[PDB]
């Protein structure tokens, strides 16, 4: 046989998954950190392993 | 140890690719 | 960072060392040299990957973004 | 002689006229094109 | 005069030595030269008065 | 036969830019020498640039 | 910052002539002087006086609903996905400005790399005055590869001159094989006595299984670090008998060979490598721009152009100074030479 | 049948052979001392040395000068069998050993 | 001379094979078999299921040496080669973790798959005798227990340390069944693949295949292979007294012996001999001893990474010198 | 001091000696076709091309490579004036040339 | 110079033309210009082409010449101590060339009790490969250290020495190949009597076989420096305390 390949926001202090609603802002909701990182996509990243 | 394992398995990987 | 897998002269794997290493250090402590050939670190080169190497991992990972 | 970079040598090109002593190898150049070396990157037609 | 005895001589044989024989030179070394580059050396042949620096 | 050939091969060609070349080669030497007097140390001579 | 080397003190191959070094291919397999670098964006979503600001939607698909090629990684919101690679041409932040600063023309962030990035981090704030802050981390894994600098702290700085494989090298007894060889050549003028006492030191410190000391006007004495090679069974001065990777046989000369630490600079060979055929030019001059970053030409400068003039060559001063710099076609009045 | 694996240099090759160079491909310093030493040990041999032109090309010349014995093609091979009886030998001897023990 | 490598303070001499025809006016040692095969031998001072050490006297030192090399770079191992990250959000990065899961070694017998065909696209490239799938699922979490405060990060998360045994083996297709009585396993399980905290995971496999250790290091399947000419200790004349004990004390301490009785020094094992000349550098033994290497006599010490026996490695060393030169005399001559 | 400095004298002599060319008459002149030396050196003799010390030939170097490149051992040697006999026939053709 | 198209990022060039470059490997970045018309590439190539400016136009001295690595192996080779057996000398000449250049292997210096050639019959060959080769090299040099013959009549290829080198028919008959004869500055240098009795093609087809040598020998020879080349020795402590 063979075989084949193989909108979420962090809060940068609490760590909170955040996910923004259309133009609403870019504050955490839970403090009121002002700094939002994206989360990790989910889709597939291949590397070589060199 | 000193058992032969190259007569007994047959050596796939050493073909060239 | 993180402790290299292999002897970069080498090619042995020092990877699976580092933490005997640091428990023969705390617990029953010898010294960096017996420690070092207790665990099969002959070459000079394994040697110094595992004597000269700087666990910054542990400090990075006190920055932890996903608390 | 002077070892060039192949990356190099794909961006910096001599403007060789074609000629009845070199067309097919200018031929073969076009062919491979601008993304393998032996190749080219730009074609000035003569009445262009 | 000169007072040429209060100089530092060396073993090298100058250029010119098909001319005269001279196996010493008087010698100062600066580092004309980068950080990364090493020292500059010069010379001054006893037997004719011929200068060159061997760098 | 020889040193007739090396004679009429040294002849300056016409055309060479002799001057600038002559430039060139009075000015690079010119960049290897300090801007200050350096002396042996005792020469003890007038400090002629 | 930096790493030991086990280093052997010979010539080798002919590639490390005036302070080029030859590096272990394997050593490099295995990570030594492996590095990366980070590098930010920023972009500012500005709000203008006529209650208009910059918006970074986008992310057009085609009809089988994949991303375009420039939208391959730039996420539902516009802006480039963490852990996805950018290749040279891909936008990771497709920021939109007003055409009236209603309508909005297309200013999007686009990677321009020679080598593609990946997009580590995206962080979305607002600045004190009320304002969108995007910052793109782009991080970029480095292969020490042929022309990158190395040094040891000793002035002894240089390129990598050729990358060997492992079997090539010289080995000792128990196969130890140096991870960079740098030329005996650089030594006897450069007079960097302390590189080698360093190496020494660094060699007993390895086999005794402490950290040496290398102090000014102090440090380890060489005398101990010799008398630890002996106790171990190396010789006292640190040179060892190699036989040659390629021929196999006992080199004539016992090399010095030990741990140097050695420092990989900044200067990397894909920062600096820049060739330019045409493009683009200063309208002021109808020249070629000034920088690798604007794709600039070389300047051949007054010294490189009396350098040709010497050689007697006027056609290659009219090729490069005006055919391929500047050649304009002028309209001449022959009555008055306007 | 590999055409591109040896080719003999005609540039460099003597008239009524005695004396070629052979590129080899995909070939290094490995088979090349082994092959130089072994044909070096030919009677009729008077000249056996490889040279790797560059390191970026995968590329071998070796150089076979001989006496009017045999040719340049044949030292080669007879190189090569003798090689090849080597390993056999290296390989029986060390065989036998490993089931001794 | 005369075989032996000259071993003098500030010099190596005699370093060179002179064993062939047109050396000297007796144009002996021409090659033939039969003379190669009883002088030629095999001592194997001890083998274990990763380090063999053996001896292959009356060789010439081009062919060791090739075998050597083969044996670095030439005997091809499985090693992962490609890694798909389906999340990783530990501190390190991708192609950090991609290249330490590369040089981990994998304990998986090679000859039981096929060489990658380049020429194929990705999608029909894999088959199952062509790769290994390795999977490594790892999440941190808080431990739900009460130990001393700040302890060690064991007891205080679970999963903080990533190691090589987390990689699992996934068979595909008839890998079920040909690899059932030997599941792939990295050689090295305790390898520390990756620190990290609660919150962050780590989920990916990876595609191992046959590799060479010319191409990449990771391939290599010896830590280090590897020989050494033995050593030869001449004492010309008896050293005895405290002078014995002194001359003793240059060699490592179980080189050379001192005889009870005759009083005199002797050569007890120059196997264990270290060549760091010590004795060169004294005076008083400049006349009474000759350090040299035999060199035809070669102490190979082969180490496995651990995916094939050191013996097997040797052997596919030898054979694969015999392929290549099989192969290039089969090969017809190009103009 | 020496970075700064270069390419200071080399520009200066440079615009003073750019368009001085050796003229096909043996002459330097400069573009105004004015003649700065009648003959370059008073010599005309291209630095470039001297073997010797500021000289065309090598005398000893020259004599005894011909000497080797000559050398038969079933040759016989010239007396000293047929040596001389020899030079001078090859030397005074060229010297009442001019 | 000639284009060579190579796979890595840097421009590389032979050391010996380091020199009038005066270029040092250390991070330096030189400037590649591709000339567009055909006048102007060849106008190039004739007039500033490496091999028609082996010698700086200031005083006529070779300047493109052998490098420190170079001059180095080229004295290990040539000196006195180094005899080579016909297998070690087949394959220096070999890597010298490219395993495509003849060689006409001359009779050993030492015929009993082995064929035993020295390290100035390989140089003898570098200068002249084989018969058909024209290169015919005479020249009288002294080496930059040349300690005199023992005695003031004695000739100068006698000294204590192998200061003095003597070149007769491409054949080197005394002294060690040294910067003075294969360097820069020197107008008794090998090279530079290759091309002025045989030319720029000649000259360089030297040199380019002299690199390739020294290149592949060097490393397989073993030259080394360490912390016991520069350790005084114990008398040298006492006789510099008193002095
Ligand atoms: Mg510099
Ligand atoms: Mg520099
Ligand atoms: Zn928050
Ligand atoms: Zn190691
Ligand atoms: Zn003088
Ligand atoms: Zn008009």
């Amino acid at each position: 046989x063979x075989x084949x390949x193989x909108l979420k926001y962090i809060c940068a202090e609490c760590s909170s998954k955040l996910s923004l609603s259309r133009t609403d802002a870019v504050r955490c909701k839970d403090c009121g950190h002002r700094i939002l990182l994206k989360a990790r996509t989910k889709r597939l990243v291949q590397f070589e392993a060199r | 140890v000193s058992r032969d394992t190259w007569n007994t398995k047959n050596m796939r990987s050493l073909e060239p690719p | 960072m993180i402790v290299p897998v292999r002897c970069f002269s080498c090619g042995k794997v020092v990877g699976d060392k580092w933490e005997s290493y640091l428990n023969l250090l705390q617990e029953d402590e010898l010294d960096e040299g017996t420690a070092l050939s207790r665990l099969g670190l002959k070459r000079y080169c394994c040697r110094r990957m595992i004597l000269t190497h700087v666990d910054l991992i542990e400090k990075f990972l006190r920055y932890n973004p996903l608390e | 002689e002077v070892a060039v970079p192949d990356r190099v040598a794909k961006v910096l090109t001599y403007p060789e006229k074609v000629t009845r002593y070199n067309r097919h190898k200018l031929q073969e150049l076009i062919v491979n094109g601008p993304n393998v070396h032996p190749g080219a990157n730009y074609l000035l037609k003569r009445n262009e | 005069g000169g007072g040429w005895d209060n100089v530092d001589q060396t073993k090298t044989q100058c250029p010119n030595y098909d001319t005269c024989g001279g196996e010493s030179a008087y010698f100062f070394q600066l580092q004309i030269r980068s950080a990364d580059e090493p020292m500059t050396t010069f010379y001054k042949c006893v037997n004719c008065g011929h200068r060159w620096k061997e760098n | 036969e020889i040193a007739l050939f090396k004679y009429r091969k040294a002849r300056l060609e016409p055309g060479t830019a002799i001057g600038a070349i002559g430039a060139q080669s009075i000015g690079e030497p010119g960049t290897q020498m300090t801007l200050k007097t350096f002396h042996f140390a005792g020469v003890a001579s007038m400090n002629v640039t | 910052a930096g790493q030991n080397a086990t280093v052997a003190v010979m010539s080798y191959s002919g590639y490390d002539i005036e302070d080029a070094l030859v590096l272990n291919k394997s050593s490099i397999d295995r990570g030594f002087g492996r590095c990366e670098t980070r590098r930010k964006t920023t972009t500012v979503l500005k709000r203008y006086a006529n209650h208009t600001q910059d918006i970074i939607g986008g992310m057009r698909v085609d009809e089988n609903g994949d991303p375009i090629w420039q939208h391959q990684s730039l996420g539902p919101d516009g802006l480039g996905e963490v852990g996805m690679k950018v290749q040279s041409g891909q936008i990771y932040i497709n920021k939109s400005v007003p055409t009236n600063s209603t309508q909005y023309r297309e200013a999007p962030v686009i990677y321009r790399g020679p080598e593609p990035s990946h997009i580590d981090q995206v962080m979305m704030s607002v600045s004190d005055n009320d304002q969108a802050l995007i910052k793109v981390l782009l991080r970029q894994n480095r292969r020490p590869e042929l022309g990158d600098k190395f040094s040891s702290r000793h002035g002894q700085k240089g390129v990598c001159g050729i990358i060997v494989k492992q079997e090539d090298m010289p080995f000792n007894d128990q196969g130890i094989v140096p991870d960079i060889i740098m030329n005996p050549h650089g030594f006897p003028s450069r007079m960097t006595v302390g590189k080698m006492i360093e190496l020494i030191s660094g060699k007993a410190g390895v086999l005794n299984g402490t950290l040496e000391y290398g102090t000014c006007f102090g440090g380890s004495k060489l005398e101990d670090m010799s008398k630890i090679l002996v106790d171990q069974g190396f010789n006292y001065s640190g040179k060892d008998m190699l036989y040659s990777g390629i021929t196999g046989e006992c080199l004539q000369a016992y090399i010095f060979f030990g741990p140097i630490y050695y420092q990989k600079l900044k200067h990397m060979v894909l920062d600096k490598m820049h060739a330019r055929a045409r493009g683009p030019r200063a309208v002021l001059t109808r020249q070629p721009t000034e920088g690798r970053s604007r794709d600039g030409g070389l300047r051949l400068g007054e010294m490189e152009r009396d350098c040709v003039i010497a050689y007697g060559a006027s056609q290659l001063l009219l090729e490069r100074l005006m055919i391929s710099s500047d050649a304009f076609e002028v309209d001449v009045c022959d009555k008055c030479g306007l | 049948p590999d055409r591109e694996k040896i080719k003999l240099l005609t540039q460099a090759t003597s008239e009524d052979g005695t004396s070629a160079s052979f590129q080899i491909v995909e070939e290094d310093h490995t088979l090349g001392n082994a092959l130089r030493y072994v044909i070096m040990k030919n009677p009729d041999v008077e000249f056996c040395g490889y040279s790797i032109p560059h390191p970026s090309e995968n590329l071998l010349n070796i150089r076979i000068q001989t006496y009017g014995e045999t040719t340049a093609v044949d030292a080669l091979q007879k190189g090569l069998k003798d090689l090849m009886d080597l390993c056999d030998v290296v390989e029986s001897k060390f065989t036998e050993k490993i089931k001794s023990m | 001379m005369s075989n032996i490598v000259g071993i003098e303070y500030n010099r190596v001499t005699n370093t060179t094979s002179t064993d062939f025809p047109g050396f000297s006016k007796d144009a002996e040692n021409e090659w033939n078999v039969e003379k190669f095969k009883k002088d030629f031998e095999v001592n194997i001072s001890s083998l274990d299921a990763r380090e063999a050490n053996f001896d292959l006297i009356n060789i010439d030192t081009s062919i060791a040496n090739a075998f050597r090399r083969i044996m670095i770079s030439e005997v091809p191992s499985v090693a992962a080669e490609y890694v798909y990250f389906f999340n990783n959000t530990s501190v390190i990065q991708d192609e950090v973790l991609a290249h330490r899961i590369g040089l981990v070694p994998l304990k998986v017998d090679p000859d039981m798959l096929t060489w990658v065909d380049s020429n194929l696209p990705d999608d029909e490239k894999f088959t199952d005798e062509n790769t290994i799938v390795l999977s490594l699922n790892v999440k941190c979490t808080r431990n739900p227990d009460a130990p001393k405060g700040s302890t060690d990060p064991k007891e205080l998360y679970n999963n903080a340390h990533v190691y090589a045994r987390d990689l699992k083996f996934e068979p595909q297709g008839r890998q079920s069944t040909t690899f059932a009585d030997c599941p792939v396993v990295p050689a090295d399980p305790d390898i520390l693949l990756a620190k990290l905290r609660p919150g962050q995971e780590i989920s990916l496999k990876a595609h191992c295949i046959l590799g060479i250790g010319g191409d990449h290091a990771k391939f290599s399947p010896v830590s280090t292979a590897s020989y050494r000419l033995l050593p030869q200790i001449n004492i010309l004349q008896p050293i005895k007294g405290e002078s014995a004990r002194r001359f003793q004390k240059c060699f490592p301490p179980g080189v050379i012996g001192i005889d009870e009785g005759s009083d005199e020094a002797y050569v007890k094992d120059a196997r264990k001999d270290t060549v760091s000349r010590e004795v060169l550098r004294y005076e008083e033994f400049a006349d009474k001893v000759k350090l040299g290497r035999v060199r035809n006599h070669f102490i190979f010490n082969v180490e496995s990474a651990g995916a094939m026996t050191p013996e097997e490695i040797f052997f596919k060393s030898v054979r694969i010198l015999k392929n290549k030169a099989e192969y290039l005399k089969n090969c017809p001559i190009t103009q | 001091v020496k970075t700064a400095e270069t390419g200071y004298m080399s520009r200066r002599l440079m615009k003073s000696l750019e368009d001085l060319s050796c003229q096909y008459d043996n002459t330097v002149r400069t573009s105004a076709n004015g003649i700065v030396q009648f003959t370059y050196g008073g010599d005309g003799l291209d630095p470039l091309e001297m073997e010797g010390n500021a000289q065309p030939v090598n005398f000893n170097r020259s004599w005894d490579h011909a000497y080797n490149i000559t050398f038969n051992n079933q040759d016989k040697g010239l007396l000293p004036y047929a040596i001389m006999e020899t030079a001078n026939e090859i030397l005074g053709p060229l010297e009442e040339r001019l | 110079h000639y284009a060579k198209i190579r796979p890595w990022r840097t421009f590389r060039l032979n050391e010996c033309v380091c020199t009038p470059y005066n270029a040092d490997f250390d991070g330096d970045e030189m400037n590649l210009h591709v000339p567009q018309t055909e006048e102007a590439r060849a106008e190039a190539i004739n007039l500033m082409g490496v091999k028609n400016n082996l010698l700086t136009p200031k005083s006529g001295e070779p300047i493109i010449a052998a490098t420190q690595d170079f001059i180095t192996g080229s004295y290990l080779i040539s000196h006195k101590d180094s005899f080579y057996d016909r297998a070690t000398l087949t394959q220096l000449l070999s890597m010298m060339s490219d395993g495509i250049e003849h060689f006409d292997i001359p009779p050993p210096a030492i015929m009993k009790p082995y064929y035993l050639w020295t390290g100035k019959q390989v140089f003898s060959l570098l200068i002249k490969p084989n018969h058909n080769s024209p290169v015919v090299i005479n020249l009288d040099a002294k080496n930059k250290v040349f300690v005199p013959p023992k005695s003031k009549s004695l000739p100068n290829e006698m000294s204590q020495n192998d200061g003095f080198v003597i070149i007769r028919g491409s054949q080197i008959l005394s002294g060690v190949m040294d910067k003075s004869v294969l360097g820069d500055g020197k107008k008794h240098s090998v090279f530079y009597t290759i091309l002025r009795d045989y030319g720029p093609q000649e000259a360089a087809n030297a040199m380019n076989r002299m690199a390739k040598l020294c290149a592949r020998f060097l490393g397989n020879r073993g030259f080394s420096i360490g912390i016991n080349d520069v350790t005084p020795a114990d008398d040298l402590k006492q006789k510099k305390e008193e002095l």
